[PDB]
Order: C-alpha cells, then sequence, then structure tokens
C-alpha cells in the first residue's frame, strides 16, 4: 500500500476499507485491490512461497510458471 | 536456412546432461 502513497487522496484511502473487508471475509488476496499491485508496480517474493505450497497439490504449477517466465525452455513451448 | 541449424543446436542443448554442463563449465574456465 506504500508504493505510491497519496495521503491526500480519498480513493486510495477508501481502498483501505475495501481491503479490510476482504481481510474480514478471510481472503488471502487482500492486497489485491491496492493500485500499485494491480498495475504491476509491486510484487512480493512471498508469492513464490505460495507457488511452492501450491505444488503440493499442483505438481505442474512450478513448470507452468517457469514456462511463462521463460525460465525453462522446452522446444515447441 | 540458418533456422535449421538453430533448431539442431536447440535440440542438442536441450538433450545435454548435467555432466556435460559441469564439463563445459570447467573447460570454459580453463580456456
Amino acid at each position: 500500500r506504500f508504493m505510491q502513497f497519496r495521503a491526500k487522496d480519498s480513493y486510495s484511502l477508501a481502498l483501505s476499507k475495501l481491503e479490510k473487508r476482504e481481510r474480514e471475509n478471510g481472503s488471502n488476496l487482500a492486497f489485491m485491490f491496492r493500485l500499485p499491485f494491480a498495475a504491476g508496480r509491486v510484487f512480493s517474493i512471498s508469492m513464490l512461497d505460495t507457488l511452492l505450497y501450491q505444488s503440493f497439490v499442483k505438481d505442474y504449477m512450478i513448470t507452468i510458471t517457469r514456462l511463462l517466465l521463460g525460465l525453462d525452455t522446452t522446444p515447441g513451448s | 536456412a540458418a533456422a535449421e541449424w538453430i533448431s539442431q543446436q536447440r535440440l542438442s542443448l536441450y538433450r545435454r546432461s548435467e555432466r556435460q554442463e559441469l564439463s563445459e563449465l570447467v573447460k570454459n574456465r580453463m580456456k
């Protein structure tokens, strides 16, 4: 929320209420509606932790991510 | 027709093993 902070901005200040409500409903994606994250200005490395934990249920998830990032190059991909 | 040679090298570097990776790393450092 502190990436591009406009303190005199009612819209970005109202996003705090929205994210608190999502955090109330037990959403793991509560930072989602922050404007910098939504625009791609910030990401956190804790997401890769979620990618690893997801791999306990989705063994393909790591491979898919690297294919999108180009980290692993399979001919024909 | 250079793309054919590029594809030939692409499959070769994809099929190459970790022992080849370690060997070339040493040889690159040596030369």
